[PDB]
């Protein structure tokens, strides 16, 4: 239900979360950093906005 | 109606503040500080967001390190995920 400079987070169904309808699992996903703080993303990291 | 919610929700709270606490090389380095940490959480505990909102510079920057690390225990209820899925959260070593 949101989205970053890299993208938008939708909860699916059986609430797994997902990016660019990738569940993004603590495996593909990381944390980076935005502003002040982090926050998830998943195989493009280096993506410029 | 809120029956019972509040007591689950300030219990899940001090439960995500101990899996973080847990998580710092030294702990004891930061003893009276706190932090505001506003996270956001996906049904089953997974870390999704996490920004700082209050207090001190060095303890919230180990926080977020640790916040990073942390094993946090599923939600155990529909209310508390409702509250955890964003929720700012006062964080005291």
């Amino acid at each position: 239900s949101y989205n970053t400079p890299w993208g938008k987070v939708i909860i699916n169904a059986a609430g797994q979360p997902t990016m660019n309808g990738t569940v993004m699992t603590a495996d593909n996903s990381s944390m980076v950093p935005y502003g002040r703080g982090f926050t998830r993303v998943l195989n493009s990291l280096v993506n410029n906005p | 109606n809120n029956g019972a919610s509040g007591a689950d929700i300030n219990n899940y709270a001090g439960q995500i503040k101990s899996a973080i606490e847990s998580k710092f090389y030294d702990a004891s380095s930061y003893a009276g500080k706190t932090c505001t940490l506003r996270i956001k959480l996906a049904p089953d505990g997974m870390l999704l967001d996490i920004k700082p909102e209050g207090g001190d510079p060095a303890l919230c920057q180990a926080a977020l390190a640790a916040a990073k690390l942390a094993k946090i225990p599923k939600p155990p209820s529909q209310a508390v995920y409702e509250v955890f899925k964003n929720a700012p959260l006062d964080f005291k070593p």
